[PDB]
């Protein structure tokens, strides 16, 4: 009888939402701070995992989840509607904004945030092991994955490595997609862990793809700027083997190293600033994509065309926007970062 | 003997120290600190192991043998004794995959070194062999009858010239290592050596369990 | 969707199904001792009731049945049956033997058990205030009481009133069916309150039906019997006026007196034992509904018939078989009665 | 004087002792049973009511103004008081419903009780009237003069004389009821007698609130 | 209640008092005073009575029913009370032989008393039966609104001791202003000889 | 580590009473002594040995690397230490004018015996250098399995130093048995003397 069901999921979605009034006896903290109260029996009951921490715990009960779930921080609203759907079966929307980017030409099916999102609930549907909630979600990212930039898929594919055995599919996909590309060595050894490096290599040479060697000299320049050696950087460039337009210093620099690094690496002055790379952005691009304000403020006094696109056609404010979320326009960070940008542009 | 009793207490406090240090190097070579703040460590660091050859050589006067018996190191540090301490040769194999990449200039430069500090440890070690036969065909002597003393005298002398030649090696070896490299190798450098000598005291403990 | 909402009526039932491995927190306990561990989110959600109770005694806890219902007694397997559609949302049927009698040619559609058990499970849907569960029960004795016998119907009735408003719909049918019937004025009386014997004789007199005047003599004779007199009663015998037979003196000491009364009134030997009354039941027959052993072998000792059969063509030892419930031949006193009536009959 | 205190002290133990017995036979009415034992308790009452009457005549035999004057007693049922106590036929009428149903012969032998009780209340109480203008009449001349004793003496005696047989028509009256009816009929009536004078005591209370 | 306690020892204060205020008019009245002697002692003993009156006000007040009941009064006085005092025709017809001799006005004037006094005595007597009666009739029926009855009920009681307390100072005042003092002092030196005289024959019977 | 300290009390004890014995046979040898009392002192005296090699291996169980280091004998005795020991060829050599005059056959069997602790010292010597190579390397690994390899190797030195101390017992037997009484009570003495000479150099060097 589905009325009695609905009645059913009504009275504790009921629950869950006026949790004081209906006798909530534990809490669930995130990492920011913030808690969700919810009830021992209905966790103990729909997840197996709860079950065992709650039964541990007990050897007012609150549940750490920077321990339980370590690693990959997720967000308050992903786990209120992991919650939701664990008290009711049904699935609560996100809050406007939290899935949506700003850019007002995004349909925000395939942007970061909403990406981010669909990772934070898939991966607590796999930690609380709620298969329903894991297959459907894993069809979602499966649904979107083919309209998402590389290099968001490679945190896609990250996070299908975190979830081990539950999301083939997923992971399946991530890595014929990264592999197809034509992703940079360097990006796949600084964003994949070893396993994944070595699997991604081996398949890719297996398909007799192009997989060139990288130069020793200008890996050498890499780990140096990757172990903040700025003076070994320049006594290997003394000896002319590397050049920093070969090497793609600023865009290494830009991408992973740290802030005072690209600075003092930007205060040389000896490489084009609007020079590209094999994935075909430039030094501004990849400031956008870093979010750093300090990156784009120095390239803007230094010269950095902002009118220049990409392969796929997008520009420097499309990346500012596509990588925050709307409720930072509606850490200031992003914010502050996309109000530059805008300033530049127009002036 | 009270020389002796402080050797040891002062080589505790040293332990201590260096231990205090690792623990301020490792922790500026993550915070990602600039290079001048850095270089006051590294150069406290080698004003530190400078004390401690300085100690040494005044151990040295009161006890030769005490030094040369290693019994103030642990057990597994005493597998690479020589003249009172360390090989300098393989201490820097040990820590050059950690120190790179090296240009070619310092390249050339370590090997360099390394050849030359392989040639002093042989002369070395020929002397002190030499010593050693020329102690027991003297000891010996002095048997077989009923100048000794002077001959003594002169051996006590010849055992502590050895071991301030070592000391003198490796304070060359650390200060050619000091201008090879940046402030940033060196460091690197420096917490490799740190953490090799504190896995060989776990390593030494736990030879004990 | 119809899975996820099956899941968590399958986790809850679950959670029923072992309260003490999912944190139970309250404990309903029975008029008999026995006790059933619930908790309290649950029913606070479900039974505004309980959510009004729980408040109250939270000002480690036990709610007394017998104290909150305290106007119907209550059986275990009943109370069984609305918790688990409380948690679950789906009706579990009892062990065989509570909705079962003991007579081997009776479907047990209509037998006294199964409307025991159906007034007990409609009136703990009442007090816990779940109208699912008040509208089901009341269907199923709506369907069945056109087949119950008279004196059923009067407990059935009972229970409606008492069930409040509800109900309406099985309180009209009952006061339709027993105001149809022959049934006795001072059965009436003593068998249901004031204000529905009240309601019953005014739908008698307006109806067209008769309602004779209560004979002086017999009224006077039914109140001392009331009084568990047995020396008025030799006066009014004595007096020439009043009639034993006439006012089936018997059959009301077997049906609604002590026991010791209707023994000495018995023991007078004044009036006819196989005697029967308007309704059609002779003194046996009264005995073997009342369930008291002393009655039946006191009769049976003295020349109580066995033989004789109803208006509807049972026997004795069909209403002796068809009052007990069926675990009881699988308080001793139904066991006690068949077994003494059988082995009476066996000599 | 003590012997009003001992008064008052054995009516509230006799209050307390009414409790008790209309208690019991809460008691037994309620658990049905049989005449023989019941008979007892009925019996025990009556005995009981019987010391009171006693009791009463002793008391009078120290001050009859007091018990005349009901202020032993608590205000609501001093309305009902009649020459130191109840009126028979007034209470015969309270408690007719409760032993209800009786046969024709109980039904005429208390009716012509009831009617023995009023032709008694009106002759006593034109026996008091009499009596009390006697007391007017000879108190105005005792005064009015600037014998005494015995005029006392005689007219004590009368009081005492209308008390005591007041008690004395009580008591019949009492027994009287008691073979009029049987065991458990004179039980039902003496509990709503019981029950009477404590919802009035009650009511008592709720007047003085 | 301690308000039947201070009541019994006002009244008990009272009656000493009242032995005071006899004493000094007998002694005055046999040493042949003239006027200013014999009118504060007149003067005293009104002053008295009217304290007794607001005395009684306030002991009605506390409690009815034992004012009613008479028994803070002795026998002897018992055998005269009237809706919680006494008559005061008899004690009027008691002491007009002392009084005398009156005048054809005073003659006139008491007898005029006599006869309203005598009309308000008898309607307060049938008003205080019927009512008494009606209480009966509504106690009965209430064992066999109570409390909006009870305190009317009781409030009626007061309201009627009220007035037959008013009534008895009326009659009290009325005799002050119409007779000289020549003739006021003969009868309370007979009314105070009377009850001095009456509590001797009430304590002398108690035994 | 309380075992080593015991070790150093037991082995200065055993000094002293190494010097009584000596002492004791020198006296005996002196005086010409018959052969019965002084087969006596030398079996006192390798009973003696026996019970230094068993304490020894007992320290040796508690920590191999204290007693290889040979720190726990004086300085100048340290100069003729072979794996925690001295060398049985030179001490041979030492008493070699001291045991004379020796008869043909004796020198046959102490030229045979001197050959083969030559032998046997060298195989040793050679076993512990490579021992020692390969617990270098070993843990030179490991720094840059573990306690498997650290249990076997620590069983590897126990065995080691027990079969030095087995070559010590063996040939302190064959020559105890080689020899007559008196020279190798002469031997004996020159041994004693030997170590008592060396101990008294030492102590200058600390004075
Ligand atoms: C910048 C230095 C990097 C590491 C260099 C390791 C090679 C130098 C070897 C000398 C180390 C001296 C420490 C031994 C002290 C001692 O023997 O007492
Ligand atoms: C068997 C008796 C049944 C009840 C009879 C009630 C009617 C009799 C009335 C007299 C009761 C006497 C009790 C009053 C005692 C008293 O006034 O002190
Ligand atoms: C001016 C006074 C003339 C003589 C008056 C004599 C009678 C006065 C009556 C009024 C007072 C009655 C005394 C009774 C007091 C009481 O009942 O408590
Ligand atoms: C009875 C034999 C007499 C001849 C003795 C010759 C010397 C033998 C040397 C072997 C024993 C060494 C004694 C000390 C051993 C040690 O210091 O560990
Ligand atoms: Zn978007
Ligand atoms: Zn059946």
């Amino acid at each position: 009888d589905v009325s009695a069901l609905q009645l059913l999921s009504n009275s504790f979605e009921s629950v869950f939402d006026s949790p004081d009034d209906f006798y909530s006896d534990a809490k669930l903290v995130l990492s920011d701070g913030r808690e969700v109260s919810f009830h021992r029996c209905v966790l103990s009951a729909r997840s197996s995992f709860f079950k065992s921490a709650l039964a541990a715990a007990k050897k007012a009960v609150k549940l750490e989840l920077k321990e339980i779930a370590k690693d990959y921080e997720v967000g308050f609203d992903s786990v209120v509607t992991v919650l939701a759907y664990v008290y009711s079966s049904r699935v609560r929307p996100p809050p406007k904004g939290v899935s949506e980017c700003a850019d007002e030409n995004c349909c925000h099916v395939a942007c970061r945030p909403a990406v981010d999102f669909m990772l934070e609930v898939l991966y607590l549907a796999f930690i609380f092991k709620i298969p329903e909630l894991i297959t459907l979600y894993q069809r979602h990212l499966l649904d979107v994955v083919d309209k998402v930039v590389i290099e968001d898929t490679l945190v896609i594919l990250k996070l299908a490595n975190i979830c081990g055995k539950a999301c083939m599919k997923l992971l399946d996909r991530c890595k014929e997609i990264i592999v197809k590309s034509n992703v940079d060595m360097v990006s796949l050894e600084k964003s994949l862990p070893e396993e994944l490096v070595k699997e991604i290599i081996d398949r890719r040479k297996e398909l007799g793809l192009e997989v060139p060697k990288v130069k020793k000299h200008v890996s050498n320049v890499h780990k140096a700027l990757d172990s903040d050696d700025i003076e070994l950087v320049k006594l290997l460039l003394k000896e002319d083997h590397t050049n920093l337009d070969d090497a793609c210093a600023l865009h290494f620099a830009v991408a992973y190293c740290n802030v005072k690094t690209a600075t003092d690496l930007l205060k040389l002055d000896l490489a084009d600033v609007n020079h590209r790379n094999p994935r075909g952005y430039t030094v501004l691009h990849v400031a956008a994509m870093r979010k750093e304000p300090q990156l784009i403020l120095s390239l803007l006094e230094k010269g950095a065309s902002a009118s220049e696109a990409t392969l796929e056609g997008r520009t420097a404010l499309m990346i500012a926007k596509q990588a925050t979320m709307a409720v930072e326009c509606n850490s200031l960070k992003g914010r502050l970062c996309v109000e530059i940008l805008e300033q530049e542009d127009k002036r | 003997n009270s020389g002796i009793a402080a050797f040891e207490m002062e080589y505790t406090h040293w332990l201590e120290e260096q231990n205090r240090r690792v623990s301020e190097i490792r922790t500026a070579l993550q915070a990602h600190i600039g290079d001048i703040e850095l270089k006051m460590l590294v150069d406290s660091c080698l004003n530190h192991y400078a004390n401690l050859f300085r100690m040494k050589a005044d151990a040295a006067k009161a006890d030769v043998f005490f030094l040369m018996s290693g019994m103030w190191r642990t057990s597994t540090e005493r597998f690479f004794q020589w003249i009172g301490g360390f090989r300098p040769s393989e201490l820097l194999n040990v820590v050059m995959p950690y120190v790179e990449p090296l240009t070619d200039q310092q390249l050339l430069e370590v090997r360099n070194l390394q050849q030359s500090s392989q040639q002093a440890e042989e002369a070395l070690s020929q002397g002190l062999d030499k010593l050693q036969q020329g102690l027991v065909e003297s000891i010996a002597i002095q048997i077989k009858v009923v100048a000794p003393m002077a001959s003594a005298m002169e051996n006590l002398q010849a055992l502590e010239s050895f071991v301030n030649q070592a000391d003198h090696l490796r304070q060359q070896t650390l200060q050619q290592m000091s201008k090879i490299l940046t402030t940033r190798q060196a460091a690197r450098g420096l917490l490799a050596l740190g953490e090799y000598f504190h896995r060989l005291r776990a390593l030494s403990s736990l030879w004990a369990a």
